[PDB]
C-alpha cells in the first residue's frame, strides 16, 4: 500500500500474443486503479479568505502572507526539506537523482485544476453513427480491406 | 466547464485595533517572563541532569 | 558535451567527452601517526586532552594544569 | 500437509444450495440437507438477483436458533459467484465512533453494487540488452537516450523521451534484466535477471530470484478486468490523491454532492458501454440489533434505484425494539416490516440430523461406526445440533490419543462426559447459588 | 532476581501419554477432569485444522479457570501466539468495539517467514576508478568501473563495484578514514561516520566516531522473523515514509486507531496464500484469550456470533465467573454467566469445581516453596485451616508477611505465632463486611 | 524575486506573446510545462492545465509515455460565457473551507481530509449581500426550491 | 420583476414597534396592531437599550401560543435599526459538538456588546488623464477632478502599485496613501468614445477623510486566538477560548473606555424557545447577569408549569426561581375579533391579494376557532385558488374550498381516532 | 564580519546612541526599517516597531507608498518601574505545548489548530521546583489568591 | 558534538544597552574543565513507553498528549 499510488489489489491478469493467438493467463498482481475513475470537481471554488489594514507595517505582512512567510518554510512545505530543495535544484547532472519529497512528487491524474476540456473520445460516444463506423473500421482493419 | 469562481471583499481591520489589539503585542514583556521561567532553558536542563 | 552511460552486455561504462570538469577523481590513504599526544608532564601518563593557553603544552587534568603553571 | 488462511469452519461444507434446472430442491445436494420451502425460497431469490432488473428488494429470512439461517445465506453467496460483489455485515458493525449510523448504512449499500471495467493496454515484454543515457553536461535539462530490446527471435531498438528516462533510473534498471513496459501510462514493472547475462557481473549489487526470456513477438496486448465498488469511487473522488483511505478507512460522512455526482457519472458511463454496472447483495445478519433510526433510514434508502437486494436475519420473538419500548414482531417495527418478504424455517428432524453429521464427518475427515452415529443423533436431538457438531472433532482427538482409527460409542460418551452442555452446566449451577456472583 | 507473581509456579497440566491427569504435576493439583479437557483443547490447537471454536471456564471466583489457560499456554510453547484480553478493552474512545475485537482476533494469527541478508560493510581506504586505457569516438576517457577498498578487523580486501555508485558517493560525504555498508540485494550506499582510530586527531571535533567493525568485510547470513496478521493491518494501513507532506503530516500528528476496512484484508489474504502457496512463510494459528467476558457489550457478543463461524478466527478460550446476572447493555434479561444463550450455545463449557482442604494446603505448600519460604507443618496446617475458613487467596497472601515478621524477629521459618499475629493484623472480606454491617449507621 | 513571465502561445491562426503575474509562472512550473506543451489558463482564477505536447511532436520518439492533443483552434485569448446552476449552500461550504487559488495554503488544505464545520451567521449574512448584489446586476437569478423531509 | 433573496416571511409585515412620543401604543402603526399592555413595556426596554447606561438585565415575554410574543421582539430589532448589534439565536442552537455548552452562552454575549473607534484616513480620489514609466524607475502621473488638476512624481512603490493594477486613461481611481492600495471604479464618459461608468468626482483630490468603525467583543477575542484569528470567525472553527485571554482583552478595553480612547455599544441578545435549555445553562446564566459587560437579553417562552429539562423538577415557564428573580415578566393576552379581523387585513395588504369583504367575516370566524394561524396561512391558497379560477377577488366559495383542502390539528386529530389501527403507536 | 550595530535616534528634545547586538538588528531589518525612520524599542523586551517614516522626508516623492508621521516631542530615554503579575496556570500553559514561535511571517500556524490539552504532572512538579528557585533567588515572590464557586 | 549555550556570563552584561529576544546572565562555570564521571538515572517505565509511543513522543510526556 505505496502512499504516492493508487493500488486496488491483486487480481489476475491476461497477456494476448500477436502470433498463433496464444493467450498467457497470469496469477495475483498489484493493480492500478483506472485514472479516468476521477471525475468529481466541487462546484464553486474561492480564493482564500485574507484580511486588510491601513499601514504600511500590515500591508508588508499581509505580503509577506501572501508569498509564504519564511523562504525556508516555503521550501519545506514545497520540497520536504530546504537540503531537499538544493537536491532537486542540482539533480539535473545527477544520472540517478534520489526521489523528490515534496508537493512536486504528488501528481494528480487531473492536477490541481478542476478545469475538464471535453475529451475529443466524446466523439463516438456521442453518435451511434459514428460508433457503427468505428466498430466496422477496427473489423474492416483486422480483416485487411481496404 | 469551469467552476464558479467567487471572491469575497477582504475582511477589515482597523488601525487601532492592528496596534493595540493582539496580546501577543501588548504583552511581550509578559511572555518573555514566561519564556525565562519555563523549566525548559539549557542551564535549568543541564544544572537538573 | 554529452556524458554517455552504457550498461552493456560485457560491463558498464561511463564515457568523458574532451575538456569535460571530469569531477570523478580518486582518493589516498593520509599516514597516520604510531604514538598518540601524551601529557607534557613527564609523570602523568594520561593522553593529551587539551593544551595550555598561558603557556602552550598538552594538558590533562587540574592536577596537571597546577603542576605546569608552578613549575614555569 | 500445508495450512492456508482459510481452515475448516462451520460452513465450510456448504458449497451451494444444491437446486436443479427446475429450481426444485434436492433432499441431498452440495452440502445441505432438508429445509425444503426456505431453499425453494432462497432459489426464487437467487435467480431473481441473477436476472438483476429490480431494485431495492428485501427478504427476511426467520426461525429457531441453529436452523440454517445463515447457512442457506452462505450456501446463496457461494452460488452466486466470486464475480458478483456479495457483503457480509453484522447487526453491530455499523455503530460507530467515526461515522453516523445513516452514513454506516449507506457505505454499506453502496459498497454492494459494482463496476466492471476491462482494461486493454498494449505492452513490450522483453529483455534487456544496454542501455543508453547521454547525460547533458549544462544546457537546460534535456536527456537522450536508446534502449535496446531482445527476445528468443526478434530484436529491436527504441528510442527515450525525457519522461521515461526518469522512471527507468528511479526503478534502477540495468542489463540482464527482463522487463514489461506499459505503452499508456508508461510504467516499468521488473520481472527479474537473466541467466546468460549473469556470467559478467561486478560484486553483488543486487541479489534476487531469476526468471527466463519472454518468447515470441516482442510487443503483446494484456488485458484486466477490475471490479470496483460505488463507495470505493465515492471516497476516492472526495479527495484529491486519496486512496489509504480505501484501507485505512478514515472518510468519514462523505458530503452528498459527491455521490449523487458519482450516481450521474455511472450512469453516464453504463450508456457509453464503456463499463457495466452489477447490482450486489448486501447479508445483514442479527439485524435486530439495529436501532430504530437505522431501520427508518432503511425505509427511505430501500426505494432508491441503486439500493442493492438486501437479506435480513433474525431469531427473536414478540420483543420490543432497540432504543424504543414498543413490542413487535421480530423486533423490527412494522413499516420496515411491511416492505419485503418473509421466509420462516422449520425444526429439524432425526432424519437430516443424522445426514448433517455425516456430511460434517466427511469434511472434517472423521470416522465413526453406527451405533456412534446413533448415539451422537440422540444427543443432538435432547440438545442443539451445535453441540453435536462440535463433539465430533473432541471424539476424532480422543480417538486418536489412544492411536485408534474409528470413533467408538465409548470415546462419545468420555467426550460427553468431559466438556457440559448449557442444560447440564445450569443444572450443576443451580447447587453453588451462595458460591457465584451477583444472583 | 526476577520478582514473583501471583501465577509463577504453573508450568503445565501435567498429563500423562494417556492424557490422564497427574495428582499433583507442574504446579497443578487437582481439576483432573479439566485439566484433560484443557490437553483435548491443547491437541486441538495443535491440531491446526479448526477455527473459530470457542471453549468456556465456568467456575466460583479462585478456582482456578485463569490458572488453566496460563498452563495452556504453556504448554503451547512460544512459537505459536497467544493473546490475552479483558471484557473491559473493547471500550475504546478512539475506536469501534466490534473493530477493537477485529484486531485482537486478527492478532492471535502470525506468520513466521525466512529470508538471507547480505552486505559488504567495512572501513574505506583507497577509491580508484580504474579506466579503460581507450576511449570511444568523441570523448576523452572510458571509465569501466570502480576499486574501493575495504578493511574490518579480520582483513582488508578490493571489491569492484559500478561506476554510477560514484554519483551515489559523492551525494553523501564519502572520504577515507568513513565506515560504510552496502547492501547487496538494494545496492545503495549509506555512510556510518569516522572511525574511532582517527578519534585523537583532533580535540573537539563535531561528528561522533564509531568503532571499527569486527568480523569478515561481506557478511551473509539467513534469519527468520515472525510478524502477526494485524501487524501486516497497520503496517499497510499506514504508510511510514518520508518522502511525502502526507506520510510526514501524518508522522507529526497524534496517532490514532483506524477502523481497518475489510479490502484490506482481502488482498493481505490473498498475497499471504500466494506466499504459502510458494513455500516462503509458514501460517502458525494460536490463541485469543479472553478473561471476565461478562464485562462485554451485547453489541460485543453479537459481533462474535458472526466472528466465531468465519474460517479465519482463531480458537478462543472464554472465562467468567457470574452467576444468572444480567447482561451488558440490555434492562433485566438475566441470564447465565452473564453470557446470551445463542451466543452460550456455540460454546463447549468446562467446569470448575472448588478444592478441598488437602488440595488448598498442597497449593499453599507449592506456593511457599517456589516462594522461597519455609514453613513450619504445626503452622501450615493452621494456614490451611484459616483458609478454608474463608478463602484460598486469603491464606496464600499471608504467606509474605508472616515471612516478614519471622525475619524481623530473627526466626529463619513461619512458627504459630507470626501467623496468628499476621491473620490478627489483617482482615478478610467476611470480617470486614461483617463490621460494616455492624457500623452502617457510621459510613 | 520573480516580476514578469513571457509566454508564447502559438494557435492555428497565429502566436502571440504575453506577460502574465509570477503566480502564473509558479503554476506553470508546478505542472512540469515546457516548450511545444499545450496549455489553457483562466485568468479568473489563475488555474493552468497541462493536455500533453502536441500532435507534430509525434514521430520524434519511438518509444513514449505522453499523450499528444491536436493544435488548438480560434485566437490565443478569447472570453466565453458559461451558464451555471448552483445553491446558496455550494457558495457557503466554498468560502467556508476554500480551495481555489494557486497558493500553497488551499492547495495543502486540498489534501486534508474533508471535515464538516460549523458555519457562523456572519458568512451566511455576507453570501447574502453578494447575491442580492449579483441579483441587482441582471446576471443572478433567483429559483427557491423545495425540501422534502421524510419520516419527520 | 426581480425577486430578492428576502421574501414575503411569517414577520416580513412588520416595520418597526408601533409607539407615540409618551411612549403610549396606538391600535394600528407601522404594520403590527393589538397587545396594548405589551407594546408599552416593550417601549421602556427599547428606551433602556437604546440608552447603554445600564448592563446586564432580562426581560422574559410569556402568553399563550400565537400572541405575538415572537411579532414585538422581531419588531423591536426594526425598531432599534442597524449600528446596534443584535444577535437573535433560538435556545436549541448552543447544544454543539465542537464547542462547551456553557462556552457558547459566553460566546453569544460577546457577540452583542461592540466597540467602536473613530480614525483619520487620507484618500487620493480622482480621474487619471495620463501614466509615464520610464525604465530603479521613475513615473509621473496627472490626475484630474471636476475642479483641479495636479501632477505626481511616482516613488519605486507606487510604480508597482500601479503596474500589478492596469490603470489606463479616464480610470476614476481612489488610492489609500497609509497603504498604497488602488482600487479602481470605473471609466469616465470622456474617454468612453473607442465596465461600470462613473462619473468624475467633485472635491479635492485628497481627502482627510474621518472613518468611524465598530467590532464585536467577541470579534476581538476570535482575532487574538490563532495566527491569523479572523479566518476561524466565518468557518466557526474556532473552539473554547481560553477564560484567561478574555480577562486581558476585558481589561483593555476598560481602560479603553477609561481614557476615552474608544467606546463601547451595548447591544440585544434575543434568545428564542428558552423553556429548553438545560439547568446548567440556567445557572451558568445566573451569574453571567451580573457582569459589567454583561448585555440586555429579551427571552420568550410560551409553556406554562412544565419539568425543567436536565431535571425531574417543576417551575413555572419551565425556568427555575433563581433566573426568574433576575429577569422582568410581560405577559401577553389572547387576540380578539377586531384584532384578528385587522391583522388579516393587514397579512392581505403584505401579499397584496384584493379579497371580498364578506370573506373576511369567516375568515374571522375560522380564526377564532384554529388559533389564528392558520386563517392566515389559508389566505395565499385561497388567492392561487382563485387565480386557476382566473378570478380577480377572492370570494367565499374560493375559501370554504381551501377550507376543505388543508386541515388543521384539531380537524385532523378527530379524523384519527377513527383510523386508529392503521396508525402506529398508540 | 558583525559584532554590533550602532544606532542614533533622535527627536525634539534631544539625540542618543545606542549600540545593539545582531537580534536586535535583525529584528530592525525584518520590520524593513532603513534610515530616517521613526522607531520604538523596548530594552527589556527587545521589541521593534516601526511608526512610520518622519515628515521631513514627506516631500522626498510626490505620491509614496508610506505613511509619514511628525518627530516625537518627548524623551528619547524613558524610565518606568513596572510590577507584573502572571498565575502558575499561565505558565502550565505556556510550558505545556511547543509555543508557537509564530508572530506572523510563517504559515505553519495555520495547520494546527490549537486546542486545550490536559496538563501532566510531571510539568506541574517542574514549574514548582523553577519557581522556588527564583523566588529563593530573590527575583519574584508568590501570593496566595482566592478561588470562587457559584453554582456548587 | 553538540553546543548547548547556557547564555552569557556577568561581566559580559554590560557591553549591550539593548539586549535582544531572549539572552540570559549566568556565572561563570567553576572547578575541571572536561568532567569525567558516571551519572545515575531513575527512569519511570511510562517514560520508556510514551518515547517509543510515536516518532517524536517525549513532548506527550509534558503536553498529555498521548
Ligand atoms: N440445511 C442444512 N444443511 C447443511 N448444514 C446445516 C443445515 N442447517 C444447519 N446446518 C448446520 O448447522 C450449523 C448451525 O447453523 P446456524 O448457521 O447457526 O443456524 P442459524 O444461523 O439459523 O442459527 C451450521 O454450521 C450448519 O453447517
Ligand atoms: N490447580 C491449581 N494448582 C495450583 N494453584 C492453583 C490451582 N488453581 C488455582 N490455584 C491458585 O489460586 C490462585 C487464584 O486462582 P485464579 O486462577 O485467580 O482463580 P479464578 O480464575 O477463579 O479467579 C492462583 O494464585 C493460583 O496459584
Ligand atoms: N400583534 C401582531 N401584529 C401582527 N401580526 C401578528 C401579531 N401577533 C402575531 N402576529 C402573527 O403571528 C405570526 C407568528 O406568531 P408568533 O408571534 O410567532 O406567535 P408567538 O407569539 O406565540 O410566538 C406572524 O406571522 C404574525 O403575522
Ligand atoms: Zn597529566
Amino acid at each position: 500500500s505505496s502512499h504516492c499510488k493508487a493500488v486496488s489489489g491483486y487480481s489476475d491478469q491476461v497477456v494476448h500474443q500477436r502470433r498463433s493467438a496464444t493467450s498467457s493467463l497470469r496469477r495475483c498482481l498489484l493493480t492500478e486503479l483506472p485514472s479516468f475513475l476521477c471525475v468529481a470537481s466541487p462546484r464553486v471554488t474561492a480564493v482564500p479568505l485574507d484580511s486588510y489594514c491601513n499601514d504600511r507595517s500590515a500591508e508588508y505582512e499581509r505580503r509577506v502572507l501572501k508569498e509564504g512567510g519564511s523562504l525556508a518554510a516555503k521550501q519545506c512545505l514545497l520540497n520536504g526539506a530546504p537540503e531537499l530543495a538544493a537536491d532537486w535544484l542540482n539533480r539535473r547532472s545527477q544520472f540517478f537523482p534520489e526521489p523528490a519529497g515534496g508537493l512536486w512528487s504528488i501528481r494528480p491524474q487531473n492536477g490541481w485544476s478542476f478545469i475538464r476540456i471535453p475529451g475529443k473520445e466524446s466523439l463516438i460516444t456521442d453518435s451511434g453513427k459514428l460508433y457503427a463506423l468505428d466498430v466496422l473500421l477496427t473489423r474492416l482493419k483486422s480483416q485487411g480491406h481496404r | 466547464w469551469s467552476p464558479f469562481h467567487i471572491s469575497l471583499k477582504p475582511y477589515h481591520i482597523s488601525k487601532f485595533i492592528y496596534r493595540h489589539g493582539q496580546i501577543r503585542v501588548f504583552n511581550h514583556s509578559r511572555d518573555r517572563w514566561l519564556r525565562v521561567l519555563s523549566p525548559f532553558a539549557p542551564d535549568y536542563i543541564q544544572r537538573s541532569l | 558535451p554529452m556524458v554517455r552511460y552504457c550498461s552493456g552486455a560485457q560491463g558498464s561504462t561511463l564515457s568523458f567527452p574532451p575538456g569535460v570538469p571530469a569531477p570523478t577523481a580518486v582518493s589516498q590513504r593520509p599516514s597516520p601517526s604510531g604514538p598518540p599526544p601524551r601529557c607534557s608532564v613527564p609523570g602523568c601518563p594520561h593522553p593529551r586532552r587539551y593544551a595550555c593557553s598561558r603557556t602552550g603544552q598538552a594538558l590533562c587534568s587540574l592536577q596537571c594544569y597546577r603542576i605546569n603553571l608552578q613549575m614555569r | 500437509d500445508v495450512t492456508r488462511i482459510e481452515r475448516i469452519g462451520a460452513h465450510s461444507h456448504i458449497r451451494g444450495l444444491g437446486l436443479d434446472d427446475a429450481l426444485e430442491p434436492r433432499q441431498a445436494s452440495q452440502g445441505m440437507v432438508g429445509q425444503l420451502a426456505a431453499r425453494r425460497a432462497a432459489g426464487v431469490v437467487l435467480e431473481m438477483i441473477r436476472e438483476g432488473k429490480i431494485a431495492g428488494r428485501a427478504v427476511l429470512i426467520a426461525g429457531q436458533p441453529g436452523t440454517g439461517k445463515t447457512a442457506i445465506a452462505m450456501g446463496m453467496a457461494q452460488a452466486l459467484g466470486p464475480d458478483t460483489p456479495f457483503t457480509a455485515i453484522a447487526g453491530s458493525e455499523i455503530f460507530s465512533l467515526e461515522m453516523s449510523k445513516t452514513e454506516a448504512l449507506t457505505q454499506a449499500f453502496r459498497r454492494s453494487i459494482g463496476v466492471r471495467i476491462k482494461e486493454e493496454t498494449e505492452i513490450i515484454e522483453g529483455e534487456v540488452v544496454e542501455i543508453q543515457i547521454d547525460r547533458p553536461a549544462t544546457g537546460t535539462g534535456s536527456k537522450v537516450g536508446k534502449l535496446t530490446l531482445k527476445t528468443t527471435e526478434m530484436e529491436t531498438i527504441y528510442d527515450l523521451g525525457t519522461k521515461m528516462i526518469e522512471s527507468l533510473t528511479k526503478d534502477k534498471v540495468q542489463a540482464g534484466d527482463v522487463i514489461t513496459i506499459d505503452k499508456a501510462t508508461g510504467k516499468i514493472s521488473k520481472l527479474g535477471r537473466s541467466f546468460t547475462r549473469a556470467r559478467d557481473y561486478d560484486a553483488m549489487g543486487s541479489q534476487t530470484k531469476f526468471v527466463q526470456c519472454p518468447d515470441g513477438e516482442l510487443q503483446k496486448r494484456k488485458e484486466v478486468v477490475h471490479t470496483v465498488s460505488l463507495h470505493e469511487i465515492d471516497v476516492i473522488n472526495s479527495r484529491t490523491q486519496g486512496f489509504l483511505a480505501l484501507f485505512s478507512g478514515d472518510t468519514g460522512e462523505i458530503k452528498s454532492e459527491v455521490r449523487e455526482q458519482i450516481n450521474a457519472k455511472v450512469a453516464e458511463w453504463r450508456e457509453e458501454g464503456k463499463a457495466e454496472i452489477i447490482p450486489g447483495v448486501l447479508f445483514i445478519d442479527e439485524v435486530h440489533m439495529l436501532d430504530i433510526e437505522s431501520f427508518s433510514f432503511l425505509n427511505r434508502a430501500l426505494e432508491s434505484d441503486m439500493a442493492p437486494v438486501l437479506i435480513m436475519a433474525t431469531n427473536r420473538g414478540i420483543t420490543r425494539i432497540r432504543g424504543t419500548s414498543y413490542q413487535s414482531p421480530h423486533g423490527i417495527p412494522i413499516d420496515l416490516l411491511d416492505r419485503l418478504l418473509i421466509v420462516s424455517t422449520t425444526p429439524y428432524s432425526e432424519k437430516d440430523t443424522k445426514q448433517i453429521l455425516r456430511i460434517r464427518c466427511e469434511e472434517e475427515d472423521v470416522e465413526m461406526s453406527e451405533d456412534a452415529y446413533t448415539v451422537l443423533t440422540r444427543i443432538g436431538l435432547e440438545t442443539s445440533l451445535r453441540y453435536a457438531i462440535q463433539l465430533i472433532t473432541a471424539a476424532s482427538l480422543v480417538c486418536r490419543k489412544r492411536k485408534g482409527t474409528e470413533v467408538q460409542v465409548d470415546d462419545i460418551k468420555r467426550v460427553y462426559s468431559l466438556f457440559l452442555d448449557e442444560s447440564r452446566s445450569t443444572q450443576y449451577m443451580k447447587e453453588y447459588q451462595d458460591a457465584f456472583l451477583f444472583n | 532476581t526476577q520478582r514473583i507473581a501471583s501465577h509463577s509456579h504453573v508450568k503445565g497440566l501435567g498429563l500423562d501419554e494417556s492424557g490422564l491427569a497427574k495428582q499433583a504435576a507442574s504446579g497443578l493439583v487437582g481439576q483432573e477432569n479439566a485439566r484433560e479437557a484443557c490437553g483435548v483443547i491443547v491437541e486441538l490447537i495443535k491440531s491446526k485444522k479448526m477455527a473459530g471454536r470457542a471453549v468456556l471456564l465456568a467456575g466460583p471466583p479462585g478456582t482456578g479457570k485463569t490458572a488453566l489457560a496460563l498452563a495452556i499456554a504453556q504448554e503451547l510453547g512460544s512459537k505459536v501466539p497467544f493473546c490475552p484480553m479483558v471484557g473491559s478493552e473493547v471500550y475504546s474512545t478512539e475506536i469501534k468495539k466490534t473493530e477493537v475485537l477485529m484486531e485482537n482476533f486478527r492478532r492471535a494469527i502470525g506468520l513466521r517467514i525466512k529470508e538471507t541478508k547480505e552486505v559488504y560493510e567495512g572501513e574505506v581506504t583507497e577509491l580508484t576508478p580504474c579506466e579503460t586505457e581507450n576511449p570511444m569516438g568523441g570523448y576523452g576517457k572510458t571509465i569501466s568501473h570502480v576499486i574501493i577498498g575495504l578493511k574490518t578487523a579480520k582483513g582488508t580486501k578490493q571489491l569492484k563495484l559500478d561506476p554510477s555508485i560514484f554519483e551515489s558517493l559523492q551525494k553523501e560525504r564519502v572520504e577515507a578514514g568513513d565506515v560504510i555498508y552496502i547492501e547487496a540485494n538494494s545496492g545503495a550506499v549509506k555512510r556510518q561516520g569516522r572511525c574511532d582510530t582517527y578519534a585523537t586527531e583532533f580535540d573537539l571535533e563535531a561528528e561522533e566516531y564509531v568503532p571499527l567493525p569486527k568480523g569478515d568485510v561481506h557478511k551473509k547470513k539467513e534469519i527468520i522473523q515472525d510478524v502477526t496478521l494485524h501487524d501486516l493491518d497497520v503496517a499497510n494501513a499506514r504508510p511510514q515514509g518520508g518522502q511525502d507532506i502526507l506520510s510526514m503530516m501524518g508522522q507529526l500528528m497524534k496517532p490514532k486507531k483506524t477502523e481497518i476496512t475489510d479490502k484490506l484484508r482481502g488482498e493481505i489474504n490473498k498475497v499471504v496464500n500466494k506466499y504459502i502457496d510458494q513455500g516462503i512463510a509458514e501460517l502458525v494459528p494460536g490463541v485469543l484469550f479472553v478473561d471476565e467476558v461478562h464485562m462485554l457489550d451485547i453489541e460485543c457478543f453479537t459481533y462474535l456470533h458472526r466472528a466465531l463461524e468465519s474460517s479465519i478466527a482463531p480458537i478462543v478460550i472464554f472465562a467468567s465467573n457470574r452467576g444468572n446476572c444480567v447482561i451488558r447493555g440490555t434492562e433485566d434479561i438475566t441470564s447465565p454467566h452473564g453470557i446470551p444463550l445463542d451466543l452460550l450455545d456455540r460454546v463447549m463449557i468446562i467446569r470448575t469445581m472448588l478444592y478441598t482442604p488437602q488440595e488448598m494446603k498442597q497449593i499453599i505448600k507449592i506456593r511457599a516453596q517456589t516462594e522461597g519460604i519455609n514453613i513450619s507443618e504445626e503452622a501450615l496446617n493452621h494456614l490451611g485451616e484459616i483458609g478454608t475458613k474463608t478463602t484460598l487467596r486469603y491464606s496464600v497472601q499471608l504467606l509474605t508477611p508472616a515471612n516478614l515478621l519471622a525475619k524481623i524477629n530473627g526466626k529463619d521459618s513461619i512458627e504459630k505465632e507470626h501467623v496468628e499475629e499476621i491473620s490478627e493484623l489483617f482482615y478478610d472480606a467476611k470480617s470486614s463486611a461483617k463490621i460494616l454491617a455492624d457500623q452502617q449507621d457510621k459510613y
